[PDB]
Order: C-alpha cells, then structure tokens, then sequence
C-alpha cells in the first residue's frame, strides 16, 4: 500500500546474496513496466514507484 | 592508474548523457536480457579507439542513438573515460562522433587519434594487443587459439614483429629462397644482426610471461597439483613458429588441450591473460561474461584472485549473468530498458560492501 519502496531500506539486515537479489529484481520490475526508478546520484538510494503496467504478487 | 568513471551521451542505447560508475577495484555489471549490457562493452572500446567495424555497426552515425530506425536522438554523441592516477589530476580521454567523423580529445583538447593511441600505451592501454578486453564468447578460444596466432600477439605486445618486415628483407638477401643458399659476410652478418634484434625484443616479453604463467595458473586453481607451461615450437627463432600452451588441470592428470572442459580452458585462458599482465601491466581489466563455463568452484577462485589483485595490481570490470560471480564484485552497475521507439538503456549503483557476505 505504499507510495513507494526504497531498495536501500528492503535490504536493511540482509546479506550481499539477498541484497544483490533485491537490486536484480529491481531491474527486472523496470524492464516490465510494473514500476518506475528514481536514483539521484550513483549509489544514492534507489527509489521504487508504481509503474504503469499492473504487476501480480508485488507484495513479495 | 585505474578507470574511475565513464561519460556517455547518446551512444547505441545509451540515450542521453549518463555517468557510468564510479567503478570500484572490482564492479560487476548485470541487468535482464537485452537491457544494453554489451553497448556498454562496446562504448569502452569505442572510447579507447577501436574500430568502427568492431562496433557491430556497419558507419559511425549508426552508433548515435536512434540510428538503427532511423530517428537519430543528435548529430553528435560520444564516450569518455576519466582515468586516475594516485598523485595526479584526472585525466579525460574522449572520443566524440561529430559529423560523420570522430574527434579525439585529451583534457577537452582535441588530438589526432595518433597521439591519442601514443597516450593509451603509456599506461598500459594496447588498443592494438586488445589484452585487456575479453569479449562475450571469446574466453576459450584464448586457450585454444592456434599457436601461431599466440605468436602474433607476443609479437604485437613485445615490439619484436616490427622487425619483421626488415627481418625477412634481409633473410631473402642473403641467399633465403635459392636452391643452395650461400650466406657468406656481409649480407648473412646483416640476417644475423635484425635475426638477434628480433629475438631479444620478443624473449624480453616472452620469457616473462612464460616464468611467470605457472604461479598464477597455480594461484587461479590455488592447487600445487596444477601446472602452466608456455613453449616455443622453434626455441632458436621463437617469433618463426607458434608458442606451444599446455596445462595440467588441478587435482587432475595431463590431457592435451581442446580435451579439457569449457571451464577448465577458461581458467587457462585467464592464467595467459593475467601473465601477458605480469609483463605490460593494464590499468584495468573488461571481462563480458568470462564466467558462462565456469563451474561455482572456478567462480568462487577466479573471484577471490581478482579480489585480492584488485587491491594492488589492477581494476576488473565484468559482465556477468550469474550471482555467484557478481555478489562477490564490490559494486554492482545495473542496466535496465526504458520504453520507447528503440531499446534505451539507463543504470543503476548499488553499493554491495554495506552488507555482510555470510549469515
Ligand atoms: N544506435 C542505437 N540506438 C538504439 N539502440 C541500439 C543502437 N545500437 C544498438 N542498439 C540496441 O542494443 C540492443 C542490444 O544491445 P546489447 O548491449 O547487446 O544488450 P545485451 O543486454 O548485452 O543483450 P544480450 O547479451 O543478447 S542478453 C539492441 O536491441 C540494439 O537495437
Ligand atoms: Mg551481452
């Protein structure tokens, strides 16, 4: 139900494999529409919104 | 030295202008299929002046963004690389597209690619030798390459085959191509001299990178068991025949070459190029997706080699599609698609040092 999701933050107290997934999927998530990605500066925070195709199961 | 950072602007995908970086001593680049990830290989070559024909494009306006449909985002584009040096000012060497043409730059002052190639070299950068780069797809075949072709490359990187040219002048002159060849002073002692010239520009690099293969084909496999052996086919005229490459795989026994494994010509690969580095060291290493055939444990050593020479000896830039190789990098360059008529491509930093690599 949020606004938007910082990938900094979904990582807080993970490890570099899960962080690293994390990032990927990302990626993916922007390849398919399903949000939009903002980062300011290179490694700044990087910042996730609704994108404009729906996406299933993105609460995971 | 090493590479800090690359500047991009409207280059294949790479719409817009774009920071790429900073690198880190080990950043790996990763995104889904198609994102752009080779276009970025393709922008340090370019950078560092290779040619267009090695470009995948067939003119130099095809590399300006929006080229491929006809919807060219600008008549000018280019890639620049700012390159860093403990104790001195950066330094920018830039390659613009301007008209159908490209224009070299050093510190935003244009030079003829000429110097510009004279200014690579003295750091380490051999746009001819290419010994930093390693293509997708490429790694074995640097094992399994024909002898002769490995000669060409000591040749190329010692200096010894522009002697060559004189070389077989002179081999002709004194007799070379008659039935009974017939050397007698003056011409045979002029053979005789570019003869000895020749080899002792090609054994200064050779015999290096040959004393020093062993240890890192060892260091790669971190295994006593493994061996790394680089011979000449023509001892007496090295630069004449092919350079002879043959391992024995860790914890394994002999077999030839071409009968190892994906992987295992892989690490091969990797022991030669990291000893031609022994030599003429590069600041900096670009590797796309040299681990395909690598097995976990492979992945797992060339890593920690990189790891603990990028502190000291040089820089990687990889490319990778597996986890188990990118999660070891320091830093991560994401690339992802935006919609539009054409791919674009855009990336992300992503700091892994911030998070423990256990549990
Ligand atoms: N001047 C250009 N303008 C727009 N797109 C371009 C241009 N040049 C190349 N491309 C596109 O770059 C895309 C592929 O570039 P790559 O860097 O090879 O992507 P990739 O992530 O490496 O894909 P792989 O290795 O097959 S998974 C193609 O779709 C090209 O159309
Ligand atoms: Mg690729």
């Amino acid at each position: 139900g949020a606004e938007s999701i910082s990938l900094l933050e979904l990582c807080r107290n993970t490890n570099r494999k899960q962080a690293a997934a994390k990032f990927y999927s990302f990626l993916v998530l922007k390849k398919q529409q399903a949000i939009e990605l903002t980062q300011e500066e290179p490694y700044s925070d990087i910042i996730a919104t609704p994108g404009p195709r729906f996406h299933g199961s993105l609460e995971v | 030295g090493f590479l800090k950072l690359i500047e991009i602007e409207n280059f294949k995908s790479y719409k817009g202008r774009q920071i790429i970086g900073p690198f880190q001593r080990f950043t790996a680049i990763i995104g889904p299929n198609g994102s752009g990830k080779s276009n970025l290989m393709d922008a340090i070559s370019f950078v560092l002046g290779e040619k267009t024909s090695n470009l995948r494009v067939k003119t130099l306006r095809d590399l300006i963004h929006g080229a491929p449909v006809g919807k060219p985002a600008a008549n000018r584009a280019f890639v620049s690389m700012v390159y860093s040096e403990e104790g001195a000012e950066d330094r920018t060497f830039a390659r613009v597209i301007v008209g159908g043409s490209s224009e070299y730059k050093i510190n935003n002052k244009v030079v003829q690619l000429h110097e510009y190639s004279e200014e690579l070299e003295k750091l380490g950068i051999l746009i001819k030798a290419r010994n930093f780069l390693v293509f997708q797809g490429a790694v074995e075949s640097i094992a399994m390459k024909n002898p002769k072709e490995r000669t060409a490359l000591f040749e190329e990187i010692s200096r010894s085959g522009e002697l060559a040219q004189e070389y077989d002048k002179r081999k002709k002159e004194m007799g070379s191509g008659s039935l009974v060849p017939r050397g007698s002073g003056s011409a045979k002692q002029a053979f005789e001299q570019i003869k000895k010239e020749r080899f002792d520009r090609f054994n200064a690099c050779f015999e290096s990178v040959a004393t020093n293969i062993d240890e890192i084909y060892k260091a790669l496999s971190r295994n006593s068991s493994a061996q790394a052996f680089l011979g000449p086919e023509n001892p007496e005229e090295p630069y004449l025949d092919g350079i002879n490459y043959n391992c024995v795989a860790p914890g394994k026994r002999f077999r030839p070459m071409d009968n190892l494994s994906g992987g295992e010509k892989t690490v091969a690969a990797l022991a030669l190029l990291f000893a031609i580095h022994s030599y003429k060291p590069a600041p900096f290493f670009v590797l796309d997706q040299i681990d395909a055939a690598l097995d976990n444990t492979n992945i797992g050593k060339v890593a920690n080699y990189i790891k603990e020479q990028s502190t000291c000896n040089f820089q990687a830039i990889v490319i990778s599609l597996k986890e188990e190789f990118y999660t070891k990098a320091e830093s991560l360059i994401g690339v992802y698609p935006e919609q539009g008529d054409c791919v674009i491509s855009k990336v992300l930093t992503f700091d892994l040092t911030k998070y423990p690599d256990a549990n």
